C-alpha cells in the first residue's frame, strides 16, 4: 500500500537479503556454490 | 495493507467535520403603490 514506508538504505538492505534467501535456498537456479560456502552465509542464521 | 496481525487498522482517519448549520432569514418585500385619482365635482343647491 501507500501508507507503508520505509528508507532508502533499508529497502535497498531488505531486497539483498531477498536475493541471499533465494539464491542459498536454491529457489534460483545457477547459484554459485563455491560462494554459498563463505563464512557469511555459513553464518547466515545470525547474519540475517 | 498496513493492519495489525488481528486487523486492526494502523492508522488514524479524520473525516473533515461537516461546516455548520444554515441559518434562514426571511424579509418584508414592498412594491408600488399608487393613490386614487379626482374627477371634477358637481355644484349643489345649498351655501357653503
Amino acid at each position: 500500500s501507500s501508507a507503508i514506508k520505509t528508507t532508502r538504505l533499508a529497502e535497498a538492505i531488505a531486497g539483498i537479503q531477498l536475493y541471499i534467501n533465494r539464491a542459498l535456498n536454491r529457489i534460483e537456479p545457477n547459484a554459485r556454490a563455491d560462494v554459498s560456502t563463505r563464512q557469511f552465509f555459513t553464518d547466515w542464521t545470525v547474519n540475517n | 495493507h498496513n493492519l495489525s496481525i488481528d486487523g486492526q487498522p494502523l492508522s488514524l482517519a479524520i473525516y473533515a467535520e461537516p461546516t455548520d448549520p444554515k441559518a434562514l432569514l426571511t424579509s418584508m418585500v414592498q412594491a408600488s403603490q399608487g393613490g386614487s385619482a379626482v374627477l371634477p365635482g358637481t355644484l349643489s343647491l345649498y351655501r357653503f
